[PDB]
């Protein structure tokens, strides 16, 4: 469409803040807020970047559970299909990570879609990552659970390109 | 816009 993105798409400080605004029922909170920190520490470990957690919307990343429509035009599709949003680094909307609430969140060999999985991907846009065609990379654009490391050469050269 | 991350 029209809308255009501020910027050149990528953070330019190192201690990048995060706010989880809202839950899913589907996991216990703090089990919640350890699975967005794995996914955190998975890019953390291979750029210079820092993240904090922090409890207003003062936050570079905003993380959002909604249905439906939650409040950005793009509304998510009800259970399956379109699993997660993200929206790449910049102000306001910029850097913000949205969760379909209508899917049963699990971490590994739960029924659901992991929980953990899915936020080191949309967290890999929050940063500035675009998709990747490389089928085993994290930045796949299709959900398949895994249980072997999830960051692939593709992965880290996008992440190096942005960030060193 | 936001990238969306699809399941099969
Ligand atoms: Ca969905
Ligand atoms: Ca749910
Ligand atoms: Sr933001
Ligand atoms: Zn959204
Ligand atoms: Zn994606």
């Amino acid at each position: 469409g029209f809308q255009t993105f501020e910027g050149d798409l990528k953070w330019h400080h190192h201690n990048i803040t995060y706010w989880i605004q809202n839950y899913s029922e589907d996991l216990p909170r703090a089990v919640i807020d350890d699975a967005f920190a794995r996914a955190f520490a998975l890019w953390s470990a291979v750029t210079p970047l820092t993240f904090t957690r922090v409890y207003s919307r003062d936050a570079d990343i905003v993380i959002q559970f909604g249905v439906a429509e939650h409040g950005d035009g793009y509304p998510f599709d009800g259970k399956d299909g379109l699993l997660a949003h993200a929206f790449p680094p910049g102000p306001g909307i910029q850097g913000d990570a949205h969760f379909d609430d209508d899917e049963l969140w699990s971490l590994g060999k739960g029924v659901g879609y992991s929980l953990f999985l899915v936020a080191a991907h949309a967290f890999g846009h929050a940063l500035g990552l675009d998709h990747s065609s490389v089928p085993e990379a994290l930045m796949y654009p299709m959900y398949r659970f895994t249980e072997g490391p999830p960051l692939h050469k593709d992965d880290v050269n996008g992440i190096r390109h942005l960030y060193g | 816009x936001p990238l969306g991350f699809a399941a099969r």
